[PDB]
């Protein structure tokens, strides 16, 4: 997942 | 010094997806690195020669990290295990398995009989190096665990979260000591303690780095210029030489700041996409970097300072 965003802003 | 001059002297190709995340031995001797491609790599931190893969988990590895004595190391994976490893044979000790979405980060404590992890379903666990059981779960967030870092004896747990928050915890008793709170409620992508204990570095998505002390709850330092809005990009102290604050950034960069005077003293280039993973090497004047997927790469840098 790390090397993925699954951030929100 | 003044500032800092490290020069490429390495670049490590292997990984066969973005890598996530490289760490040095205690003793110096190894870098291991982690991947998207669901194995973990072992190199010589000095020579920059692939020593060995070790493979088993069943998806992505979003972090490793090594146990004291240089030869255990866990993995961090999607397929919502952690295994410990035998780095001497390559072989799986045992599988850490509790956690009900991906793994994101770990680390042993300092005596390295425990391991923590954090991970998407918002908790933090506590887990028997020996016996391979999950010995607590804190209901430490309310969105993912970005990380978790042991403090200089493993008497304290920091995470940090998407949530906003960093957390104080106590280790023996998995009660939460401290929340760090800012009004504005960046999410957290990064956090450890200082080298001293005394300290936390937090990393947030709007391209600052932050320490704090956190028992005053008091913000002393800030870094900026670099580019941190989208991964968990990891954050260092280095002190081996000058002391300075390490970190990747998404423009490609590794940064180097003053500690004190959080001034920009180096930014390093070559890599070809995100810098992901930074880490400084335990006892020499070297940084392991590594990049995200149009790189693939981790490049190893010296300097006099």
């Amino acid at each position: 997942a790390r090397t993925k965003q699954t951030a929100r802003k | 010094p003044v500032k800092p001059n490290y020069a490429l002297k390495f670049t490590l190709a292997g990984h066969t997806k973005a890598v996530s995340s490289v760490k040095f031995s205690p003793n110096g001797e190894w870098l291991a690195s982690s991947s998207a491609d669901k194995l973990i790599k072992i190199w010589g931190a000095y020579d920059g020669k692939f020593e060995k893969t070790i493979s088993g988990h069943k998806l992505g590895i979003s972090d490793v990290a090594w146990s004291s004595d240089s030869n255990l190391l866990v993995s961090a994976s999607d397929d919502k295990t952690l295994k410990i490893w035998d780095v001497s044979s390559g072989k799986c000790l045992k599988t850490l398995k509790g956690h009900s979405n991906y793994v994101f980060c770990c680390n042993f404590n300092p005596q390295s009989n425990l391991i923590v992890s954090g991970s998407f379903d918002e908790s933090v666990r506590i887990w028997d190096v020996k016996t391979g059981k999950c010995l607590k779960t804190l209901p430490a967030h309310s969105d993912p665990v970005s990380a978790v870092h042991f403090n200089r004896d493993g008497s304290l747990i920091v995470s940090s979260s998407y949530d906003g928050l960093c957390r104080i915890w106590d280790t023996a008793s998995g009660q939460c000591l401290k929340t760090l709170i800012d009004d504005d409620n960046p999410p957290v992508s990064f956090v450890k303690f200082s080298p001293n204990g005394k300290y936390i570095l937090a990393a947030t998505l709007d391209n600052t780095l932050k320490l704090w002390d956190y028992s005053k709850g008091k913000c002393l330092k800030t870094y900026t210029g670099h580019k941190n809005e989208k991964y968990c990009i990891f954050a260092n102290f280095s002190v081996t030489g000058g002391k300075w604050i390490v970190s990747g950034s998404e423009d490609n960069l590794v940064y180097i700041w003053n500690l004190q005077t959080k001034e920009i003293v180096q930014k390093l280039q070559g890599h070809t996409d995100v810098v992901i993973s930074t880490a400084c090497h335990p006892t020499e004047n070297i940084i392991a970097s590594a990049a995200l997927e149009n790189d693939k790469t981790i490049k190893l840098w010296k300097s006099d300072c």
